[PDB]
RNA sequence: UGGAGAGUUUGAUCCUGGCUCAGGGUGAACGCUGGCGGCGUGCCUAAGACAUGCAAGUCGUGCGGGCCGCGGGGUUUUACUCCGUGGUCAGCGGCGGACGGGUGAGUAACGCGUGGGUGACCUACCCGGAAGAGGGGGACAACCCGGGGAAACUCGGGCUAAUCCCCCAUGUGGACCCGCCCCUUGGGGUGUGUCCAAAGGGCUUUGCCCGCUUCCGGAUGGGCCCGCGUCCCAUCAGCUAGUUGGUGGGGUAAUGGCCCACCAAGGCGACGACGGGUAGCCGGUCUGAGAGGAUGGCCGGCCACAGGGGCACUGAGACACGGGCCCCACUCCUACGGGAGGCAGCAGUUAGGAAUCUUCCGCAAUGGGCGCAAGCCUGACGGAGCGACGCCGCUUGGAGGAAGAAGCCCUUCGGGGUGUAAACUCCUGAACCCGGGACGAAACCCCCGACGAGGGGACUGACGGUACCGGGGUAAUAGCGCCGGCCAACUCCGUGCCAGCAGCCGCGGUAAUACGGAGGGCGCGAGCGUUACCCGGAUUCACUGGGCGUAAAGGGCGUGUAGGCGGCCUGGGGCGUCCCAUGUGAAAGACCACGGCUCAACCGUGGGGGAGCGUGGGAUACGCUCAGGCUAGACG
């Protein structure tokens, strides 16, 4: 199936998640379908979280089914609100 | 580093106390027989110590070979020119407890007009290497408590170099007893 | 690591004064004055007409000593220069310049540059809230360099400022000298240093 | 878009099968000339409509057998039949430099 | 062989560098010397890191 | 050595013999199908293709044939059925086919 | 935004021209030397053999069963029993084991790259919607007994559940033949006829949740086919017999010579087939001014193989790395009849070999799988260990301080050198010890809100007591190469065509700026040099940008086929060619900008560029093609 999910890239100690959207079967660094946002662990940056919202939902309303943390990430965000 | 540990029995043991014979796996080198185990804090330091070691004992041993072709005018021509031919001979054994005691069996065999020379004794299984050492040297290759794996004995027996595999001590001596030969 | 070792003895080597301990390579005591010549027997010999690329090669050791860095630290800087668009050689001078310890020397933080990069590793200088400790820090136009606050009562240091008090800094420089602050401010352009490198020989010696 | 050839009948040897030469013109990866260099194409005709002599358009298609995966479109133009002895003239030629 | 005297068995275990001698017909190796049975030339001091030989104890 | 996946290879078997069981039995009555039609026996001939049909299909419920694959094969027969009844007969129930 | 040459055939020159060298780089290795820290990275050899441990399972919210445990009895006890249970243990049943991880032998091929096509197709799980889920029957493990067999294991009889299987009913629908209609290859719609559905558990149970069955729509994942690009050898010239096409059928999810029967005799080829060797391919990387050239390590994709070969089974998907069967090879036991194996998973063992790490800790993060869930699993991964194997960062002090100690070295005997170097004064304070001490980890979970959005709660750390901060606190590893010209840097002693060096010219046969040492220098520096390969210089395969009277080089000429190439004018077409637009050209890198790790490496964010390739439009000068004419070429 087709998952939202965090793409771990960086360094040791210095971890950087790709918020992507890719097949489930992959490299948990490989060939995905599109990144749709980026997050940094360590909150070093004052920007350090960032997703397309509108790209997102898309992915979710095709049948996108995210990982526990990416959905989190997603919420924090403001994807999951709805008004 | 201690990788396995296993009893005469034939059980995997973790910890070993004092006064039991393990199979002891993580050397990386093969030590000799009487060897003193001992403990260490690091890696580091082991390796320091073994440096060490390996000084004093290279360096006298080098010593001694350099007091040897001291006159090379005359005496260098007497060792040089010789009368009674040599039979070369490169053994492999299973243990470092029964080496020791064929060469010092065969040691005592050399009174006959063909003095027996050993040239490369390690301990562990023949190989393409020892085939080639034996070509450039005309060698035997002897084995006790170890068998020759295939590939290595096919080469051997293509090649055309003396490959042996023995059971017990005697039948090696007794081999050897064959090897000096007379000519008429 | 550093050159380390005997310094003034490279200013020799060069034949023009270096200023590598800043005192003393001021006075008649740099070895400039005393004796002018190279160092080691054949320095007083008949000096030999010096081959094309000897000559920018002894310029680029020049540059280098009088920076005091490692060789490859200066060719990967010369490398990240020719990959910026400019002037290849002053756009260099003035990225060499950007480090530390060398704007440390000019704000006359510490008389000498070895010295400066030394002060500056033993977490005496300061750059902007944090004690920097690699003299290989590029700072980039506009920053603010000080002596930190738990070394701004050692000797060595009034007696720079006093050194300090009175002559002026460079004009990429300001510097308070009642509270042990420095700030960097323009980027140093080639005019603004009378230095006596020629970055063009060095820019050829480096090319092939 | 199917990939969609001009060429010329050259053989019709085989039932339902047309043999069309398809020159393309390419220019050379580094020497930067171009060259009229030429690709055989057997494709399929279910009528045998179509005879040794007409150019006509030719379309990538789903297979019909082993390096038949083209539909003949339509003829172009018929009776050009230069080109094709010229082919039979080269295929002749080839023959002669075996031994 | 490189090295002021050589230390060289009849069956001694080498390391080859390889490199020409332009003077010699057949050969296109150097041996090198610090290696398995041919010890480091005995006495060198300046370029020993060619000929394997370690550093000398100074006083 | 020893893994619980032997259990799959077990499953994987009953399921082969199963298979096996449905598909053997598809064909044979496929085949006396087209036995029927050759002379022209018709209603009982028809009857037997219903039969094929409905093992086929069920077959493709379960995990055998599948998807379109029984669905081919039903063609083929049927239409197989058709042709040799052109050799007298004509539909007698109604039946497989479609008149 | 970018391009350095030089030494050398000679008595000297000019060239032609090879060789050699500086430059940079590697998955390197070796030698000497060796403080740390960050990060990257480490069998390039035998795809040789492989131990041991682990590398893939999980669901009791699918179901029966054994072993135990409890709460309570029925049970005097003992049973047996009943549930709630707690775990286990194995079985059935389902889902995953086709993903992940490895290696690069083969394969020079639609294998890949690339751009399309699929009216010739599949897609379990996911989501979107629609419609359902009515009844009845059955076997089979496990289990019990009974054997056979050394073991591996296994056959026989009986029992029993279930989301296992079957059968009937319904029909939203779909499936198929036939017809009709619209399309245009098998796409869509419809009619008659035939055929096809399913299955349940969970509770806070009259209510929802998970699952279910059929369908269409999507989504991703592919399968298959084609356009073009894809190493060397012409001393490989003809290759082909299912081979090229057809008709019919089989087989497939689907086309097709995939396979078979039968008819036909083709098909490919010098625009390089077939044959041999070689080689995974690329995104890239290294180099280079660029064009190119080499390489395909790590990382990303795709392929292919899991001792060699062959083949199916099960499923959404394999011809299946830790499934199966079979033959062979080999290792391992045998009570000689037979079985067990497969590290190209991590670690490790050997063996080859110049050479390559730890039988490490962890599920904490991310991701995987299963599961309602907790949670279980995870040698994916996160990290730690070792190696200066790369790359970067810092230390080995700083400030004083002789018209110049000693030591050593030369000297023309005055002196010079080492060298402000040292000693010595002052100052700082890696190491080091204490004191603390992380970011990474906020969720899934519970409760309130409808199990939605939203609100609060709590737990959860291998790294690691590490990084890092606060205090203290020692002056605290320098090595290697070279020093005749290239080429940076010179003297003396010793040696005497010897010993030696050398990459090349060549140095050495008694005053050697080339050998050994010493001083001195110079280059770099925790490294430096040697070796090996690759590129560069090498415009030494020349497209940009070489030449051929005499240097290597014009075939001995003629005619002539392919091929290549082409006069002038006018008009079309618009293939090349240009252009505009768009789509692609993934990410990582490379480039620019900013930002994080005290800097930098490293990484992150964003941006631009980017040959090529499709699609749509345009342009017609120049090729191409068609048509018409001309007379300067050519022919008569
Ligand atoms: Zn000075």
């Amino acid at each position: 199936m087709v998952k939202i999910r965090l793409a771990r890239f960086g360094s040791k100690h210095n971890p950087h998640y790709r918020i992507v959207v890719t097949d489930a079967r992959r490299k948990r660094d490989g060939k995905y379908i599109e990144k749709i946002g980026y997050y940094d662990p360590r909150k070093t940056t004052p920007d350090w979280l960032k997703v397309d919202v509108e790209r997102a939902r898309y992915w979710l309303s095709v049948g996108a089914q995210p990982t526990d943390t990416a959905r989190r990430l997603l919420r924090q965000a403001g994807v999951f609100r709805q008004e | 580093r201690i990788r396995a540990m296993m009893d005469a029995d034939g059980n995997q043991r973790k910890e070993a106390g004092p006064g039991s014979a393990v199979q002891v796996l993580g050397f990386q080198e093969l030590p000799h027989a009487g060897d003193v185990v001992e403990w260490v804090p690091d890696l580091e330091a082991a390796k320091e110590i073994a440096e060490e070691r390996k000084e004093e004992r290279k360096a006298r041993e080098e010593e001694e070979k350099a007091r040897r072709p001291r006159t090379m005018a005359e005496l260098l021509r007497a060792m040089q020119e010789e009368g009674r031919k040599e039979l070369n001979l490169i053994l492999r054994a299973d243990t470092q407890g029964s080496l020791e005691a064929i060469q010092h069996i065969l040691a005592r065999e050399s009174t006959e007009d063909v003095k027996i020379n050993i040239l490369l004794a390690q301990v562990g299984a023949p190989t393409e290497s020892d085939v080639l050492l034996a070509q450039t040297a005309n060698a035997a290759i002897l084995a006790f408590g170890v068998n020759p794996p295939g590939s290595v004995k096919k080469k051997a027996e293509e090649k055309g170099v003396l490959l042996k595999t023995f059971r017990i001590i005697y039948d090696l001596v007794d081999e050897v007893r064959n090897m000096v030969k007379g000519q008429r | 690591g550093r050159y380390i070792g005997p310094v003034c003895r490279l200013c020799r080597r060069e034949g023009v004064k270096l200023y590598l301990k800043g005192e003393r390579c001021y006075s008649p005591k740099c070895a400039m004055e005393r004796r002018p010549y190279p160092p080691g027997q054949h320095g007083q010999k008949r000096a030999r007409r010096p081959s094309d690329y000897a000559v920018r090669l002894r310029e680029k050791q020049k540059l280098r000593r009088i920076y005091g860095i490692s060789e490859r630290q200066f060719r990967n800087l010369f490398e990240e220069a020719s990959k910026k668009k400019g002037v290849t050689g002053s756009v260099f001078l003035g990225l060499l310049e950007s480090r530390l310890d060398n704007v440390v020397y000019r704000l006359g933080f510490a008389v000498s540059r070895r010295q400066a990069r030394q002060l500056v590793r033993h977490g005496h200088i300061t750059v902007n809230g944090r004690r920097v400790d690699l003299p290989s820090y590029r700072v980039r136009p506009g920053d603010e360099i000080a002596v930190a606050e738990k070394s701004r009562n050692l000797e060595l240091i009034r007696q720079n400022l006093e050194a300090m008090k009175g002559r002026k800094v460079g004009p990429w420089l300001s510097l308070d000298v009642e509270g042990m602050k420095g700030k960097f401010l323009r980027l140093p352009d080639r005019e603004d240093l009378a230095l006596p490198v020629n970055e063009q020989l060095v820019i050829e010696f480096y090319s092939r | 878009p199917k990939k969609v050839l001009t060429g010329v009948v050259v053989s019709d040897k085989m039932q339902k099968t047309v043999t069309v030469l398809v020159e393309r013109q390419f220019p050379h990866p580094l020497y930067g000339k171009v060259i009229k260099r030429s690709k055989k194409y057997l494709a399929h005709d279910p009528e045998e409509k179509y005879k040794l002599g007409d150019v006509v358009e030719i379309i990538e298609s789903r297979p019909i057998s082993k390096r038949k995966r083209f539909r003949v479109l339509r003829l172009v133009e018929s009776g050009r039949m230069d080109l094709v002895e010229k082919y039979l003239i080269r295929r002749q030629n080839y023959e002669s430099l075996s031994k | 062989i490189p090295g002021e005297g050589h230390n060289l068995q009849e069956h001694s275990v080498v390391l080859i560098r390889g490199g020409r001698v332009k003077d010699l017909p057949g050969v296109r190796y150097h041996i090198v010397r610090g290696v398995y049975d041919a010890a480091g030339v005995k006495d060198r001091k300046k370029s020993r890191s060619k000929y394997g030989t370690k550093k000398p104890k100074e006083a | 050595r020893n893994l619980s996946a032997l259990k799959r290879h077990r499953q994987s078997l009953k399921r082969r013999l199963r298979n096996k069981a449905k598909k053997s039995a598809i064909k044979t009555l496929s085949k006396k199908a087209i036995q029927l039609a050759q002379e022209g026996k018709a209603e009982e001939a028809l009857k037997i293709m219903r039969k094929a049909e409905s093992l086929i299909d069920k077959a493709a419920k379960g995990s055998t044939l599948h998807k379109n694959a029984a669905a081919r094969r039903k063609s083929r027969l049927m239409r197989k059925v058709r042709q040799l009844l052109e050799a007298a007969g004509a539909p007698l129930i109604g039946g497989g086919l479609s008149a």
